[PDB]
RNA sequence: GAAAGAAUUAAAUUAAUAUAAUGGUAUAACUGUGCGAUAAUUGUAACACAAACGAGUGAAACAAGUACGUAAGUAUGGCA
RNA sequence: AUUGAAAAAAAUAAUAUAUAUUAUAUAUAUUAAUUAUAAAUUGAAAUAUGUUUAAUUGAAUAUAUUUUAGUAAUAGAUAAAAAUAUGUACAGUAAAAUUGUAAGGAAAACAAUAAUAACUUUCUC
């Protein structure tokens, strides 16, 4: 809510392929314009964004998938593992 | 003005009388930074520090039992000694500086559960020489310096004035960074695990590296910088790129405290221990 | 001679009125050398990266555990250790 | 008026710079207020008492080793000595890494050196 | 579930709106806040996002921990750590929050802000140390009324004065005003709010409103000049204006003499004074105290003399301070007080 | 001559004037004192005409 | 037992003071910051210091107006 | 006030309106703004009106009307880099030397370098 602009005119060159795919990702903020009731307030805009509310930016060549943090022995309880919790500290008993 | 002599008087009364409160010039700067209501607020406790919850649940407690020396008294430091009154002219003499040193230095304490060492800071110098010819050169490696941090770097202007080195005395030269908590930690965290490895023939950290008490410090050249993620990214964006100092402060009674607290966060150290 | 950029005059911040410096910032995660995920806020817009070279592929972080290539590449029928020892005279220095 | 150098400079400046990038400030309800004060608070006690939690404990643990090297020393001379010795240059070994978000593909590794 | 529970807990520790409550206590974010009067300006509003369910889980530890005190609370035998132990119980209520924040402290009504309640005077008490005490403390060391009159002062209660009988006008004085002739015709109404645990049946006070600035022209200095003395008067903690209404002539000690200062004798300081009677055990019901009337004189008054011959304490205090005006001769007039002097411009 | 004398006439019309020196180049120097004649605070402007080293006027309004 | 605050003690006037040298200055007279840009204003100035006269210096107070300050108050150019 | 979502009210302060008093008070209503300011044949966005695709909404594209982009530093009552040298209000402390640290070296920058007894608040055994 309280976060700054993305300044996407710096990360994104202006006419460049890389900037266009973003741009497409992206949805743009509604304008104010004359003649027309606006009932959450007339749209507060700079840098292509209403000021009022949050800012939402979506965005080997490889999909980063990370791996599950319970596993096959904390599944099966096996004690003598040393894989079966991973978040805790074990001590050998 | 009539007169230059100040002298502020007497009270007759133990209330301390905030001034402040009193006015009503800055009421958005009555609030505290941490309340809600003030413009100066920040989300602080965002999301969970990981190094410093290692530090918490690993480290800690090894780092105290490493530090136990059985029946460990106070060192005292080097002060300010006092006169022998073997003379009428010690009588409201000045204390004799101390021994080796000019300014005093602080006692040493035991590690007990309450001061067991831990990260204080980490400041990131970078004085860029070249821009005493170009000032856009220290503009670029603020830029720089807070696209590393995510915080925000605060400039250096030259202190000095020297003919050798073309510096003049109120120039723009590089910027600084102070970072403390969360990102400081994050930052510590890059360091170890994507930056530092990718330098070449890095053996670490000098153990002659050091303050006396409780601070580590090391560098990074220009090469160096370009293994930050930020900066790799996109490297057509930054074709110029500038070295800088790393200090890191710890609440370490000692610099031996210090060094090995950093190599629980997995830094390595190379050279001939004080 | 001093290369510069040349101030306008400043915005006054009044008292009370500063506010802090929130910067646009994605929660990025870091594939690091081995599948170990990190996620780590960052200013830089790429929701994944992967990383090659890492404290977890290097070997003074863990001591426990393309001119070559071209090289290697062009004189590959001959598959250039044996070689070593045949050619590996230590009389002449 | 200005160099392509001095456009991309001024660009770097920019997005340093809370210069029409920020948004309008957090206003809050007087109920919205009061529920963001008891949430704050809150928080703020719980991370007191695991504070103490986490001292009361390192308390303990010092206690523990306190009465451990007295009795050493009342009884093996040597062995006291031996438990009491300067850790100057004590290093903690590379292999105890800073725990990640998500966990390896390999976990953990069986064989050494 | 402590805190909505009403059976030995009093009625203030609610909010007394409802829609207010509601708001509150809700189990998604819904409605809209009843702060927001206007229907455009709630439609525009936007609150927080996930503020429900982390409000509900910070209720609920804090709720825990009310009712954790509570346990102690009630065991607990002395009277001073008791009201600690209530106040350390409901002061993290969110509802006993909105209340005394959003709510007037100066007349609370009853039913919202409950001085006989121990938290809501603990929150009282930390209002005042965060200003008006401070102010108070700044007016008497600037203006000289601490020493010239009485040694020190260690503020406790909140002393608040009025004149509403002279014009007609409502307003609270602000300390060290300067108020004119025609406001300070007639007498002054004090509200003495106190923070402090004390026995409300028992404990009485008094009242002394002292001129310390009026020209004794032997001694070639000033006198002080005792302008209105009370005593024996009962305060509680949500009964406290000491009015006409609650005083008899008994307790008037010295019957309220305006301020008419002299043509060019200065700024004169008027600062009331609130002292606490000295309470004796073995003793049921209020312990009142004889003044020799023929003693204490009113064109010459030794305040410490007096406070040291009937062991009082000064809780609370509070000062204006008049000069001559136009009107002075006219409610001399009407006291029927003598012309009154005029003195050389020049202080020579 | 490095500091030079000026005639401050005051802008209320009684004839009252006040003299101050300033530096050869200085900005026009108007300032508000006590005019005798009118019993008050009144500006007083330089009754003669004189040359001014011209500084550029900074633009807070960002250009181009 | 811990955290935070209020701070206190010791030291310092060796830095700094538009400028010489001396005295003073951290209670800062030094430094930062908001407002301001007014008091680098108008008539009477006693009384002192100094003092051959001519001059010089500090200045209470009275009156008119102004600026800052919640107030107390401070400002009739600059620590001298 | 109309619109969204699913009888009222009880602070301070600000704003609007009214009146009380040789008292800058009170009453009722409401909680705005908060880092902006002219000038862009070229970038980006929205809305409106058309046309084509799978009464419909998405998607694509044309015109019109707007909105944004002039990208520029202080974000802290800033505190010994340089800059407004006289007023006032609020606040703070310098320097040297020493130990270090990328180029850096005697000499550029940044960090660190006296003591917590008692007191208040908070959590806790
Ligand atoms: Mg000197
Ligand atoms: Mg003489
Ligand atoms: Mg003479
Ligand atoms: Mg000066
Ligand atoms: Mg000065």
């Amino acid at each position: 809510r309280l976060m700054w602009t993305f300044p996407a005119y710096f990360y994104f060159k202006k006419g460049t392929v890389a900037e266009h795919k973003f741009l497409s990702l992206q949805k743009g903020p509604i304008s104010k314009k004359n003649g027309i009731w606006f009932p959450r307030g007339i749209p507060d805009i700079k840098h292509g964004r209403e000021r009022s509310t949050k800012q939402e930016v979506k965005l080997v060549n490889r999909p980063v998938i990370p791996n599950d943090r319970i596993t096959e022995a904390d599944r099966s309880n096996d004690m003598k593992s040393l894989e079966r919790q991973l978040s805790r500290t074990l001590y050998l008993l | 003005p009539k007169s230059a002599c100040s002298l502020v008087k007497p009270v007759h009364h133990l209330v301390k009388i905030d001034k402040s409160k009193l006015s009503p010039r800055f009421p958005e700067l009555k609030y505290d930074k941490s309340d809600i209501r003030s413009p100066g607020f920040k989300p602080k406790d965002t999301h969970a520090d990981r190094l410093n919850d290692h530090y918490l649940n690993t480290l800690q407690s090894d780092l105290l039992l490493i530090n136990y020396s059985h029946n460990a008294a106070v060192v005292k430091g080097l002060k300010q000694r006092a006169w022998s009154g073997d003379s009428p002219y010690h009588l409201n003499r000045p204390p004799k500086n101390p021994r080796g040193s000019k300014a005093q230095l602080p006692d040493i304490h035991p590690i007990k559960w309450s001061n067991i060492p831990g990260l204080e800071s980490v400041v990131i110098n970078c004085f860029v020489r070249e821009a005493r010819e170009n000032q856009l050169l220290a503009i670029t490696a603020a830029l720089q310096l807070q696209q590393i941090t995510g915080c925000k770097p605060h400039p250096i202007f030259s202190k000095n004035d020297v003919p050798t080195w073309k510096l003049r005395k109120g120039h723009q030269m590089g910027a600084k960074v102070e970072l403390k908590g969360k990102e400081m930690s994050q930052f510590l965290s890059t360091l170890t695990e994507i930056v530092l490895p990718r330098i070449r023939e890095y053996k670490g950290i000098s153990n002659q590296s050091g303050n006396r008490f409780g601070g580590i410090s090391f560098g990074l050249t220009a090469e160096d910088i370009k293994f930050f993620p930020e900066i790799d990214a996109n490297q057509d964006s930054w074709p110029k790129t500038f070295g800088m100092h790393i200090n890191i402060n710890t609440s370490a009674q000692l610099d031996y405290q210090a060094r090995t607290l950093l190599s629980g966060f997995q830094f390595p150290f190379f050279g001939e221990e004080k | 001679t001093r290369i510069t950029l040349p101030r306008r005059p400043a915005k006054k911040i009044q008292l009370g009125k500063s506010r802090p410096a929130i910067y646009h910032q994605f929660n990025v995660k870091m594939e690091l050398s081995d599948g170990s995920v990190v996620i780590r806020r960052s200013q830089y817009p790429k929701g994944e990266i992967r990383l090659i070279q890492d404290q977890r592929n290097n070997p003074l972080w863990n001591p426990s555990r393309g001119s070559l290539d071209r090289f290697n590449k062009r004189y590959s029928s001959l598959f250039s250790t044996v070689e070593l020892s045949e050619e590996n005279k230590k009389k002449t220095q | 008026s200005l160099s392509p150098l001095a456009q991309r400079v001024v660009t770097q400046l920019s997005v340093m710079s809370a210069s029409r990038k920020q948004p309008k400030l957090l206003k809050l309800a007087r109920e919205d207020l009061i529920k963001h004060q008891t949430i704050e608070k809150c928080w703020s006690i719980y991370q007191q008492q695991q504070r103490e939690r986490r001292n009361l404990q390192l308390e303990l643990q010092y206690k523990s080793i306190e009465r451990s090297m007295n009795l050493l020393q009342e009884l093996s001379p040597r062995l006291f000595e031996a438990a009491n010795a300067s850790e100057k240059g004590k290093r903690f070994p590379m292999e105890m890494k800073v725990p990640t978000d998500f966990p390896p593909n390999t976990l953990w590794h069986y064989n050494f050196r | 579930h402590i805190w909505s529970d009403f059976t030995t807990r009093p009625s203030s520790l609610s909010i007394q709106s409802s829609k207010v409550k509601n708001y509150l206590f809700q189990k998604k974010a819904s409605l809209d806040p009843p702060s927001i009067s206007r229907r455009s300006n709630r439609i525009k509003y936007s609150p927080p996002e996930h503020i429900d369910e982390i409000f509900r889980m910070s209720y609920d530890f804090l709720e825990q921990r009310s009712s954790k005190f509570y346990e102690l609370a009630n065991k607990t035998k002395n009277p001073l750590k008791k009201d600690a132990l209530l106040i350390k119980a409901e002061i993290n209520n969110p509802e006993v929050q909105y209340n005394f924040q959003f709510n007037n402290k100066l007349n609370n009504v009853k039913d919202i802000i409950d001085y006989d309640v121990p938290v809501y005077r603990h929150l009282g008490k930390q209002h005042w140390e965060s200003y008006g005490q401070m102010l108070l403390m700044q007016r008497l060391e600037t203006l000289a009324a601490i020493p010239d009159t009485l040694p020190t002062l260690v503020p406790r209660a909140e002393v608040n004065i009025k004149f509403p009988f002279s014009t007609g006008v409502n307003k609270w004085i602000e300390p060290g005003e300067f108020l004119s002739s025609n406001v300070t015709s007639m007498r002054p109404i004090f509200k003495i709010q106190e923070y402090e645990l004390v026995n409300v049946e028992k404990q009485l006070y008094t009242v002394l409103i002292v001129n310390p600035d009026v020209p004794d022209l032997s001694n070639d200095s000033f006198k002080t000049a005792l302008c209105y003395g009370l005593v024996n008067i009962n305060l509680t903690y949500n009964d406290n204006l000491i009015d006409p209404r609650k005083f008899h002539s008994s307790n008037i000690i010295a019957d309220y003499l305006p301020p008419v200062p002299e043509k060019n004798a200065g700024k004169q300081r008027f600062v009331v004074w609130v002292f606490r009677q000295p309470l004796i055990e073995d003793k049921q019901g209020p312990n009142m105290l004889e003044i020799d009337r023929k003693e204490l004189s009113r064109d010459d008054f030794d305040i410490r003399q007096f406070t040291k011959k009937y062991n009082l304490t000064a809780i609370g205090a509070h000062i204006w301070r008049s000069e001559w005006d136009a009107k002075v001769a006219a409610v001399r007039e009407k006291y029927g007080l003598p012309p009154g002097r005029v003195f050389s411009r020049v202080r020579r | 001559s490095k500091n030079s004398v000026i005639k401050l006439l005051s802008t209320a019309a009684s004839g009252y004037s006040r003299y101050i020196s300033i530096k050869k180049g200085a900005p026009l120097v108007t300032q508000v004192r006590y005019d005798p004649v009118v019993k008050r605070h009144v500006l007083f402007k330089e009754a003669k005409k004189r040359k001014v080293a011209e500084r550029k006027p900074l633009d807070f309004l960002r250009t181009a």
